[PDB]
Formats: C-alpha cells, sequence, structure tokens
C-alpha cells in the first residue's frame, strides 16, 4: 500500500525479493484496495503476525 | 531632411525619443558586473582554509579585521542553536506561551489532530525542519485541549505568532492539501511568512 | 441574447470552412518533406539555436501553434510517428485534403452523417485492400530487403548519397540482436544500440562497434586506461565514506574511540574494496560516484573502475557482458559477502580518444555480442540531423523485422487505392458512394505533390499511373501493373519494386486509421463558444 | 492558427542570403596565409584585446544573427579541433566553391544533381590525392624542423624558428609514452603551457622536467636538493571530520585535554607512518596543518601542499611515481625516483619550483619568456599547432608539396577525368575544380604582384607531370620548384580540409524553408 512519512518498500528488501523472484509493486492508493478486495478477494495484512493464507488470494 | 527641420522648429512628429532607455539599461548591465569581485574576499568564511589559492598579499589590518567580524558573526549565530525537536506542551499553560514566548523570536504555533496522513506528513515536515533551523520555536499539541471542542474539520491549521500578533495564517488543509506536498515547499511557505531567508524554484 | 456573454461564438459552414483554414494551412509548410525525396526546413529558436529537420512531426514539435484542431493534427502526426516513424509526414497532408473535400461535400448540402459513414467504410475497405493486394514480398528476401528499405527510408535524409555504407552499418548493428524477451518470440528492442556523435573525420567512414562503447573516462590517469583482458563487476551501489543512517545515532562517553570509529567507517569501505578486488574483477562500473581513496586502492591493485554510470547503461552493459547488476554486498544471509558469479567478462577495454575526448570501448563481451555506432559528423547540427535519421531508421527496421511484408512506398499506393476505391462506390444505391468515391480522389494528393517538389509535371505522370492502376484493377490479369509507380528523379512511371522503394504495410494501414479518426473528429465541429481569458 | 511573431520565408531569397553571407565571411579573413600574411586584430565581446591570424581561434569571437554564419563557426571549430592549422584555408575554400555553386544554381539547376556532383567530385579528387601521396620516413629531426618551419612560415614568430622549432620536437618526444607497452600516447594536457612574462624569446624552451608556480611552505626548509624522494598523497594531514555526528558528552572530570592529546597523537602516528619510508619531498593537493610539518622537520622533508590535480598527473608521469591515499598503505613501489635536480628560484617577482628530471620524462612543461600575455598566447597557440603537426606526421609519414600547387594538380586531374566522363555535372565539377585554386590568387594578392601571367604559366606547367612539386613562391611572388623551398604539408591535413569544405557546401545547399521566432519547449 502507498505509504507516507515512511518507505513502504525497502531497497535491501527489494534485493531480497529480486533474489526470491516475486513481483514488487508499491504506492497503491488508499481506497480502491477495497475494490481490490471486491475484485480479487484479497484481504489486507497489517502486521506480519497477522499474516496468514486467510488474507491471501489466488490468480490465473 | 524636412522631418529634421521640423525637429529643429517643432515637435509635431515624435521620432527622436526613447533612445536613452536601452542606453541606461546597458550602462547598468555593465556596472553590475563588478559585484562579483567586490565581495570575493567579503563573503566566504573559509578563505583562511583556502590558503595557496586565495593569498597574494596580507595587509593584516582589514583582513584580521575580517576575521574579527567573522568570528563575532559566528559566535552570535551559533549561540542561538538551541532547538530541533518539536515539543508537546499542554493547554493548561497555553496562555503562558501564546504571550510569554520571547520578543524577537518567531513561533510556529502548529495545531493538529493526529491520524490523517495530512497532519502526519505536516508534522513530519516540521519535525525535519527543526533539524535545520534550531532558532525557531516549534509548538505541537492537540487543538482540543488548546481550544475547547475545536472543529476537527479545520486541521492542520498553521499559526504564525510573535508578541501575540498573528503575522501569517495557513488555515486547514485548504493550503496544504495533497500528499505531494514536500519539505522545500513548507520551508518556502515559512520563509514567505518572513521568518526565514532561503531560495526555492517554486 | 443567447446568455453566453463574456465570450465569442460562431457557427455555419463558415466556421467549418475555418476548420479547413488552419488545417490546409499546416499542410503547405510541410509540403516539401514527402517520403523518398524532400527538402529540409530551417528552424531558429528565440535563443537562436541552429536546427534542421527533414520529417514533419519532428519539425512541428519545436513549433508553436494555436487553434487546438491544429493540436489534433499535431498529435495525430505524433501518434503516427510513435507507431511507424516513416509515412508519418503524409498524414497531415491527406488530412487537410480530406477536410477540404468533405467541406465542399457538405457545401453541396449532404448530411454530415452521410460523409462520416462514407469515410469510415472507405477507410475500412481501403485498409483491407492495402493488407490484401498492394504489398510486395520481402520475407523471401534476405540482407537485401533490409538495405532496400533502409535506403528508401533515409533517402530523404542527407546521408543516402553514401547511405549504403551507413545502411549496412545500421542494419548490421541490428541483425545480431536476437533474444527471446517473451520466451517464445525473439524481439529486437531499440535503445539496445547506442548512437554516439563525433565531429571529427568525415561521415563516409562512420564507425560500427563490434562490441560496445559508452561515454566513460577513468578517474585518475595513473589508473590503467586500457586492459587487454578484463573482469567486469557492475554495482548500483555508490561508494563513499560510510554513513549508517540518521535513524541510528552515535554517542560515546570515553573519547578513546575517536580513532576507532573514524577508522572503522573507512575500514568497511576498504574491506569491501578488497572483497571485490581479490575476486579478480578488473572492470568496475558504479552508477553512483566513487571517492578518491577507493580509486587509489584500485590503482594499487591495478584494476579499473568508472563512476557516474547511468542506470539503463549499466543494465545493458551487464546484459551484454554477462555481468549481474548489484545494489548491495548483502547476500542470502545478513552477514555480507561477495561472489564471483557476477564477473562480467569481455575481451578488451580501452579508453580511446576520438576528437579531443575519449570514451570506453568494450570488445567481445565473453558472454554474447552487442553493437553501437560512432557517427563521424561535420558540425553539431548535421550530427543532430543524422542522429534523428538513424533513430527513425531504427524504428522503421524494427517495424520491418516485426512485419516482413512491404508496401511500395513513395505514393504509388495512393493512386492504386484511388483507382481501387473509384472502382467501388459505384455498386450501391446510396448517395453516400459519392462521399465514398471522394476518398479515392483525396489519395491522389501525395504522389502529385512529390513531382511538384521534384519540379516535374505531376499531372501526366499520375495520369499514366492511374491508367495503369485502372487497367490493372479492371483487368486482374494485368493486375501486375500495380508493380509500376512514379520515379521522382526523372518523372518516369516505372517499376517501383525494381528500384526498391519500400515501406512496411502497417505504415499505410495505421495512416488510414489515424487519419480517418482525426478527420471524423475535426469535421464533427461546426460551432464554437469562447470564454474570455483571465 | 499560427502564432504571432513567427516569420516564415522561402524562395530564392534564402539561398541568396546563404551564399551572400558565405562569401562575406570568406571575404573578411582572406589575407592571412602563406609567407605574406597580414596580422589581424579583434576585440572580444567582453572587452578584451586580442590579435591573431589563424582562423577559428578568432572566428569564435563573432556573434551573428544569420544561422549560416553560426554553421560556419561550427565548421571552423571542427577544423580547429581536427587539424589545428590551415583553418583559414578550409573556410576560404568553402566560401569560394559555394560562390561557384551559386551561379550554377541560378541557371535552372536543382540541388540533387549538385550534391551528386559533390559526392563524385570528392571521391575522384581524394582518389587522385591518394595517387600522388608519397611517404617519407619520420626518423629525421631535420625533416621535422623543416616541417615546423614550413608551418610557422605563415606565422610571424618564424624569426626564432631556428631555436623555437627544435623546442617543439623536443616535447613531442619527451612526453611520448605508451600504456602497458602499447597505445602510444602524447597528451597535450600533460604538456602544460606555463608562461613567465618578461625575457627574450630565446630563453623560452621546453624543460626536461616539470614547472610549477609555487614556493617553499616553511622558511627553515632547504631550498635546493639534488635528488629528492618523491611521494604523492591525496589526503589532507589535518583531522578528518568523519561521516556521522557524535557530540561527545563530557561527563567525567576531564577528557578535553585528553581529546587534544589523542588528536595530536593521531597526527603523529600518520606522519611517522609517512616518514617510515624516508622521503625527501611530500606533495599533496590538500591543505596541511602545522603539526605534520613540524614532525616532518625531523625528517627534513620538502613538505609542499595544495597542488593541481592535472599537475599531480603530470608530475607523477614525469617522475614515474605512484599516488597514495593512506600513510598506512605506504609501500616501496609507489615512491618514484628521477628527480635529478630541484630548485626554488625567484624569477622576476614570483617563485617557481624547478624540478629537473634526470631519467626519462613522459610529460613536459614549457617556460615561455616574452613581453605580454597576448604575444605569449600567440606563441603558445602556434607551438600547440607545431606539436599537433609533429604528432600528425608521427602517426602518418605522408607528405605532399606545399604552396598550393597540389590544388592545381588535382584540379587538372579532375579536368581530365571530366573529359573522360559524360554528363552535365561536368560543368559544376570543373567549376569547383577552378574554385580550388582560390588559394594561389589569394597568395598573390598578399604579394600584390602580377597575377594573371604567373597564374597562367603555373596552370600550363601543371597540366603535365614532373611539375607537381613545383609550386608558387610567395617570398618574392615567383614560381619555383618545391623540392628545395621546403614547404611541405601532411596528407591528412589537406584530406580533412577538402572533406570539411565540401561537406559544409553540401550542408548549405539543401535548405528551402526558414521559420524564425519559435520558443523552446
Amino acid at each position: 500500500q502507498k505509504s507516507i512519512l515512511r518507505d513502504a518498500l525497502s531497497d535491501l528488501a527489494l534485493h531480497f525479493l529480486n533474489k526470491m523472484k516475486i513481483m514488487v509493486i508499491k504506492d497503491i492508493e488508499r481506497e480502491d484496495i477495497e475494490f481490490i478486495c471486491k475484485t480479487i478477494g484479497t484481504k489486507p495484512v497489517a502486521h506480519i503476525d497477522q499474516f496468514t493464507a486467510d488474507m491471501l488470494g489466488s490468480a490465473e | 531632411e524636412w522631418n529634421d527641420i521640423l525637429r529643429k522648429k517643432g515637435i509635431l512628429p515624435p521620432k527622436e525619443s526613447l533612445k536613452e532607455l536601452e542606453e541606461e539599461a546597458e550602462e547598468e548591465q555593465r556596472i553590475l558586473q563588478q559585484s562579483v569581485v567586490k565581495t570575493y574576499e567579503d563573503m566566504t568564511l573559509e578563505e583562511l582554509e583556502d590558503h595557496e589559492d586565495e593569498f597574494n598579499e596580507e595587509d593584516e589590518r582589514a583582513i584580521e579585521m575580517y576575521r574579527r567580524r567573522r568570528l563575532a558573526e559566528w559566535k552570535a549565530t551559533k549561540l542561538k542553536n538551541k532547538f530541533g525537536e518539536v515539543l508537546e506542551i499542554s493547554g493548561k499553560d497555553y496562555v503562558q506561551e501564546v504571550t510569554k514566548a520571547g520578543e524577537g523570536l518567531w513561533v510556529i504555533l502548529h495545531l493538529y489532530k493526529q491520524g490523517i496522513p495530512l497532519c502526519a506528513l505536516i508534522n513530519q515536515h516540521l519535525s525535519g525542519l527543526a533539524r535545520k533551523f534550531p532558532d525557531v520555536k516549534f509548538i505541537k499539541a492537540i487543538s482540543t485541549t488548546c481550544i475547547p471542542n475545536y472543529p476537527d474539520r479545520n486541521l492542520p491549521t498553521i499559526f504564525v505568532y510573535l508578541e501575540g500578533d498573528i503575522k501569517a495564517q495557513f488555515i486547514g488543509p485548504l493550503v496544504f492539501g495533497g500528499m505531494n506536498l514536500t519539505r522545500d515547499e513548507l520551508e518556502w511557505k515559512l520563509s514567505e511568512s518572513g521568518a526565514i531567508m532561503t531560495d526555492l524554484e517554486e | 441574447g443567447p446568455l453566453s456573454v463574456f465570450g465569442d461564438r460562431s457557427t455555419g459552414e463558415t466556421i467549418r470552412s475555418q476548420n479547413v483554414m488552419a488545417a490546409a494551412s499546416i499542410a503547405n509548410i510541410v509540403k516539401s518533406s514527402l517520403g523518398p525525396v524532400g527538402l529540409d526546413k530551417m528552424l531558429v529558436d528565440d535563443i537562436g539555436d541552429v536546427t534542421i529537420t527533414n520529417d514533419g512531426a519532428t519539425i512541428l514539435k519545436l513549433l508553436e501553434v494555436e487553434h487546438p484542431a491544429a493540436k489534433v493534427l499535431c498529435e495525430l502526426a505524433d501518434l503516427q510517428d510513435k507507431e511507424v516513424g516513416d509515412g508519418t509526414t503524409s498524414v497531415v497532408i491527406i488530412a487537410a485534403e480530406l477536410l477540404k473535400n468533405a467541406d465542399e461535400l457538405v457545401k453541396q448540402k449532404i448530411h454530415p452523417t452521410s460523409v462520416i459513414s462514407g469515410y469510415r467504410l472507405a477507410c475500412k475497405e481501403a485498409v483491407r485492400y492495402i493488407n490484401e493486394n498492394l504489398i510486395v514480398n520481402t520475407d523471401e528476401l534476405g540482407r537485401d530487403c533490409l538495405i532496400n528499405a533502409a535506403k528508401t527510408s533515409m533517402s530523404s535524409k542527407i546521408i543516402g548519397i553514401n547511405g549504403d555504407f551507413f545502411a549496412n552499418m545500421v542494419v548490421d548493428a541490428v541483425l545480431a540482436i536476437k533474444y527471446t524477451d517473451i520466451r517464445g518470440q525473439p524481439r529486437y528492442p531499440v535503445n539496445s544500440v547506442n548512437i554516439l556523435k563525433a565531429h571529427g573525420r568525415s561521415q563516409m567512414e562512420s564507425m560500427l562497434i563490434s562490441g560496445y562503447a559508452l561515454n566513460c573516462v577513468v578517474g585518475s590517469q595513473g589508473m590503467p586506461k586500457r586492459i587487454v583482458n578484463a573482469k567486469i563487476a557492475c554495482l548500483d551501489f555508490s561508494l563513499q565514506k560510510t554513513k549508517m543512517k540518521l535513524g541510528v545515532q552515535v554517542v560515546i562517553t570515553d573519547p578513546e574511540k575517536l580513532d576507532q570509529i573514524r577508522q572503522r567507517e573507512s575500514d568497511i569501505t576498504k574491506e569491501r574494496i578488497q572483497k571485490i578486488l581479490a575476486t579478480g574483477a578488473n572492470v568496475i562500473l558504479t552508477t553512483g560516484g566513487i571517492d578518491d581513496m577507493c580509486l587509489k586502492y584500485f590503482v594499487e591493485a591495478g584494476a579499473m573502475a568508472v563512476r557516474r554510470v547511468l542506470k539503463r547503461d549499466l543494465k545493458r552493459i551487464a546484459k551484454a557482458s554477462g555481468a549481474t547488476i548489484l545494489s548491495t554486498l548483502a547476500n542470502l544471509e545478513g552477514e555480507e559477502t561477495f561472489e564471483a558469479a557476477m564477473l562480467g567478462q569481455a575481451e578488451e577495454v580501452v579508453q580511446e580518444r576520438i576528437c579531443d575526448d575519449e570514451l570506453i570501448l568494450i570488445k567481445n563481451t565473453k558472454a554474447r555480442t552487442s553493437a553501437s555506432i560512432i557517427l563521424r559528423g561535420a558540425n553539431d547540427f548535421m550530427c543532430d540531423e543524422m542522429e534523428r535519421s538513424l533513430h527513425d531508421a531504427l524504428c522503421v527496421v524494427k517495424r520491418v523485422l516485426e512485419s516482413k511484408s512491404v508496401v511500395p512506398g513513395g505514393g504509388a499506393v495512393e493512386a492504386a487505392l484511388s483507382i481501387y476505391l473509384e472502382n467501388y462506390a459505384t455498386s450501391m444505391g446510396s448517395r453516400e458512394q459519392l462521399a465514398i468515391a471522394e476518398f479515392a480522389r483525396s489519395l491522389l494528393v501525395i504522389p502529385n505533390t512529390l513531382a511538384v517538389n521534384a519540379a516535374q509535371d505531376s499531372t501526366d505522370l499520375v495520369a499514366k499511373l492511374r491508367a495503369f492502376h485502372n487497367e490493372a484493377q479492371v483487368n486482374p490479369e494485368r493486375k501486375n501493373l500495380k508493380w509500376i509507380g512514379l520515379d521522382l528523379s526523372n518523372g518516369k512511371p516505372r517499376d517501383n519494386k525494381q528500384a526498391g522503394v519500400f515501406e512496411p504495410t502497417i505504415v499505410k494501414v495505421k495512416s488510414l486509421k489515424f487519419a480517418t479518426e482525426a478527420a471524423i473528429t475535426i469535421l464533427r465541429i461546426d460551432d464554437l463558444i469562447k470564454l474570455h481569458p483571465e | 492558427v499560427l502564432s504571432q511573431n513567427t516569420k516564415r520565408e522561402s524562395g530564392r531569397k534564402v539561398q541568396s542570403g546563404n551564399i551572400n553571407a558565405a562569401k562575406t565571411i570568406a571575404d573578411i579573413i582572406r589575407t592571412c596565409l602563406g609567407p605574406k600574411s597580414m596580422m589581424k586584430m579583434l576585440l572580444d565581446p567582453m572587452g578584451g584585446i586580442v590579435m591573431t591570424n589563424d582562423g577559428n581561434a578568432i572566428l569564435r569571437e563573432i556573434q551573428v544573427q544569420h544561422p549560416a554564419a553560426k554553421s560556419m563557426i561550427e565548421i571552423s571549430r571542427t577544423q580547429d579541433e581536427e587539424v589545428g592549422d590551415g583553418t583559414t584555408s578550409v573556410i576560404i575554400l568553402a566560401g569560394e566553391m559555394l560562390s561557384v555553386a551559386e551561379h550554377f544554381l541560378e541557371q535552372q539547376m536543382h540541388p540533387t544533381v549538385v550534391i551528386s556532383a559533390y559526392r563524385k567530385a570528392l571521391d575522384d579528387m581524394i582518389s587522385t590525392l591518394k595517387k600522388i601521396s608519397i611517404p617519407v620516413d619520420i626518423s629525421d629531426s631535420d625533416m621535422m624542423l623543416n616541417i615546423i618551419n614550413s608551418s610557422i612560415t605563415t606565422k610571424a614568430i618564424s624569426r626564432w624558428s631556428s631555436l623555437a622549432c627544435n623546442i617543439a620536437l623536443d616535447a613531442v618526444k619527451m612526453v611520448q609514452f605508451e600504456e602497458n607497452g602499447r597505445k602510444e600516447i602524447d597528451i597535450k594536457k600533460y604538456a602544460r603551457v606555463e608562461k613567465i612574462p618578461g625575457g627574450i624569446i630565446e630563453d623560452s624552451c621546453v624543460l626536461r622536467g616539470v614547472m610549477i608556480n609555487k614556493d617553499v611552505t616553511h622558511p627553515r626548509m632547504r631550498r635546493y636538493i639534488k635528488n629528492p624522494r618523491i611521494v604523492l598523497l591525496d589526503s589532507s594531514l589535518e583531522y578528518k571530520k568523519g561521516e556521522s555526528q557524535t557530540d561527545i558528552e563530557i561527563t567525567r572530570e576531564e577528557d578535553f585535554t585528553r581529546i587534544l592529546q589523542m588528536e595530536e597523537e593521531y597526527i603523529q602516528q600518520l606522519c611517522e607512518d609517512i616518514i617510515q619510508l624516508k622521503p625527501d619531498v611530500v606533495i599533496t593537493e590538500k591543505g596541511i596543518s602545522d603539526l605534520a610539518q613540524h614532525y616532518l622537520m625531523r625528517a627534513n622533508i620538502t613538505a609542499i601542499r595544495r597542488v593541481r590535480k592535472t599537475d599531480n598527473n603530470r608530475i607523477a608521469r614525469a617522475c614515474g611515481a605512484r599516488i597514495v591515499s593512506r600513510p598506512e598503505e605506504l609501500r616501496e613501489d609507489d615512491v618514484g625516483t628521477g628527480a635529478g635536480l630541484l630548485e626554488i628560484k625567484k624569477i622576476g617577482d614570483e617563485y617557481f619550483t624547478f624540478i629537473t628530471d634526470c631519467k626519462d620524462p613522459k610529460a613536459c612543461t614549457i617556460l615561455l619568456r616574452g613581453a605580454s600575455k597576448e604575444i605569449l598566447s600567440e606563441v603558445e597557440r602556434n607551438l600547440q599547432d607545431a606539436m599537433q603537426v609533429c604528432r600528425n606526421v608521427l602517426l602518418d609519414p605522408q607528405l605532399v608539396p606545399g604552396g598550393g600547387a597540389s590544388e592545381m594538380a588535382v584540379a587538372h586531374a579532375l579536368t581530365e577525368k571530366s573529359k573522360a566522363m559524360t554528363g552535365v555535372e561536368q560543368w559544376p565539377y570543373r567549376a569547383v575544380a577552378q574554385a580550388l585554386e582560390v588559394i594561389p590568387r589569394t597568395l598573390i594578392q598578399n604579394c600584390g604582384a602580377s597575377t594573371i601571367r604567373l597564374l597562367t604559366s603555373l596552370r600550363a606547367k601543371h597540366t603535365q607531370e614532373n611539375c607537381e612539386t613545383w609550386g608558387v613562391n610567395g617570398e618574392t611572388g615567383t614560381l619555383v620548384d618545391m623540392k628545395e623551398l621546403g614547404i611541405w604539408e601532411p596528407l591528412a591535413v589537406k584530406l580533412q580540409t577538402y572533406k570539411t569544405a565540401v561537406e559544409t557546401a553540401v550542408l548549405l545547399l539543401r535548405i528551402d524553408d526558414i521559420v524564425s521566432g519559435h520558443k523552446k519547449k
């Protein structure tokens, strides 16, 4: 999600993701995320402890 | 021929005029070219550290005098670096800093309700500004305890006070609206308040 | 009145006529930059910059313009350029002619919807005809169609006199760029070949780098300015005195550590320096800068490092050299280290002086092979002309390799489509056919103009060409008389495919599409209201 | 519509303006070549006062409104960067040959056939020049001095050539070097040009060493050493302010004096690390505090600081030394030697370090004793030209006779091949061939002597062989053989001049439309 006052993406973590072969997209507007929730069924994760497959979706 | 005879006699046609404007403008353009070398030795305070590329002769009279004025200037400016952290005073004391805040010291009286990225980013920008200008009194607090039941649709409102007189106003996000707002633009606005002298593109 | 005060209003065919006014206007200016043969036009800025150009869109970009319908034409030309690059000049001419023709059509009081539908269907059928009957085969050709198309493209350019030598050059920087970016279809990208100027020796000996060249100069001259066997390591991580971050502070009680940290901050830098160097890397290219001490350690070790690389340059170098872009020394574990799985390998690296200045040459990257060009200009402005020429040629050859089917360029297709469409618009009872038929006549603007630009009697030439096309389309046995166009050098109706005047089919296809869309857009207007300025 | 202040013109008037400006500019710098040359003066837009007689160096000092003249200036600087001499030659060739093209353009012609005629013409005459190309060995110093004198014959400082010319060649060898044993390099940036006002021309010569306008950094140091030990550092000896901030919280009874002790001890340890490999001179571009010098006074080092970066490069190349950044990395291989002689002599009213090399130099510095900065600038430009041509002959051992005879020779050759060919372009072809010999008539005008008779005799003599070397004597306005006069010019220079003038003509003869007054976007 788009962040202010703080970088939502980390350069070192950017290299980590580059190493682990996952698409990285940041700076996503605050609102249409619910649209995304309505679009692809994904659910937000606000803390890594929260993180679970229950807020993860699937795509073709 | 006939026109210039007219000119000696009459002024019915105008054609010999306005040839002094560009003349004077070019005169001033050539004049203003010596200001670069007039203060070459009168601006930099590192020229002593610039030995072997700044020294041709030392008269030790006006140049030691330059060190003396420079050191007086330096002590005067560095005796004022006392700030750099925006602080959270309470509303109970509020009367004592709206008025008893020192005369000759600008006060950036910031009021906010935390939670909106507008106010959060503004607080970030002013806190970072504190790192640059430790000669400016920053104030942050919750407007509710500063002003009772203050309208929460009127934040963040920037206040510029000195000696109890409002000099500059920036009310609500109507003048700060947008996450695209940045460090230098805030510094530009506070300079426009008359407190700071810097330069910015826009 | 109408309660539209503080402004201005207009209506009637008058304003429709005025809609022609600007449009036809902008035609005349570009009326000498057509296809194979044209003449360049001179532009002078307010600053006084000396500039030359030979293709319409690039000319108009640097020019002020009003009547935002003229902006519509500007952006249609921009669209055509971004789509093909060649044939982007004729679209404005044909648009102006079509606009005038339709304005006359409605002057005979035809419903606007009628001419709109006629133009749409005519464009559709003409695009179909272009994609069906009026292309010349180049897939069967090899290493000859490339040069023919290049010559036809840059024929209007100032280099074609020796452009043969150039053509091969350019195309030989291309044919070796065969990589599968989508893993199932190899594609040839642009900006994969760098175009670099040189205003010294004559253009007739332009340079084609069988390797790679980039504008790089070594830091200090005690450093080896050439190596005959180099190991390349590219870093997107700038090197300087280490500052951890402002989120981490340093405060000590005993002052007995000043030397400690004030050495450690550079100990980190130099230990990383030795980690990189002991691995054998000889060429180091960092997008950011490097401080002097690191270069000093380099010249001690005898390795080569160049700073201030631009990011895309570094990425394409690593791609060609087989090197790997790196942005930090941290590895799969937090404790940082360094690997040699990223040693870019090339045969030779040299810092070669051309005019009064040098740059880095990379020869025979030991992974694959890239290419670049050093043009030998005369003065900076003809260098600008040539670089635009080469960029457009790159775009056109990209189109050619994307679609190995060619239409004979220049304007023979114009009369061919005129004849084809005039054959049509005569087999239906709709009055719209008239409007439909008009489309054909509009196509007759492009070839004729060339002969006027060639100072030849375009009338008889295009009469013969349209007669050949007419007999070809009424006699499909003589259909092969679509293999005759006009020769711009002598005003000769002659086999266009014989000489090699070539352009990809998508040029004319997208030309028709964009021109028709913009034509509908602008003919749609027949009124205006103004709002007074501030 | 179209914006207001944009004027757009076409028709014959644009080419008329083009050719008129071309001939105009060619008609302002004609009388400056050959032995008979006439020394021009000009004033910069700033207000300076200069005087020169070579083309681009002064043609850079004109502001013009028309675009074609800016194109002319860019062509002039192209020739300046490429060959450094005969700058006026290419300009006048372009102007005259454009003038020739003008009349032909008036007579129903179109530029397509014109530019085709240029391409074939330039091909033919370059091939002919290849035919008449003769190589000569470059191992003779007398040859090189002869060519330097031939070049400077157009220059007024030829009087001192007897010595001055030799000076040039010296630098061309004593800077000469090759990286890793290949890619022979002769850097003029390593040939720093220093000039000391006052003194006769003769006292000016290249020194087998490096010259710097500095002096001693402390009175109590020796002012003369036969063989100093050379080290170059690129870091200051003063305390480095690190990267981050700490703001030490002095909490205990005392650390400040301890802080100063630690500071002076760090300075001491690094200075002694430098002394470890006992030098005699330490040189650095950075400033130095007093403590490092005081410590070095035990080791009696020369202790020179604040030198120029390219000066560091040049001195390192001459000495063959290396450059260090840390006292700790100091090792043996870096300390170069070769400082055969070192002096600090007071010249005029300024000090200059005189390091004289004993071993092989790979970079030169020039002493120029003269009478004024402008004359010294003149001689500096001319000696730069001298080394330019010297290195050009070094790379390419070709020569053809000077005095402009080869112009007429290749003109006759093109005349014969125009007879051989068939077409209508033969007319502009032969016409530009006739434009080629604008040089000899210019030389005669410089001489002011008889023109037509000598021109015709010259023309008749060169339509046959055995006379190609024979050329025009500008000393007394006569005709002689060039096998004995000595004016000889390298092949590449005339190649570049020909190409440059022809390509400028090809550029200026295609425009049809001018648009003025637009805005940057």
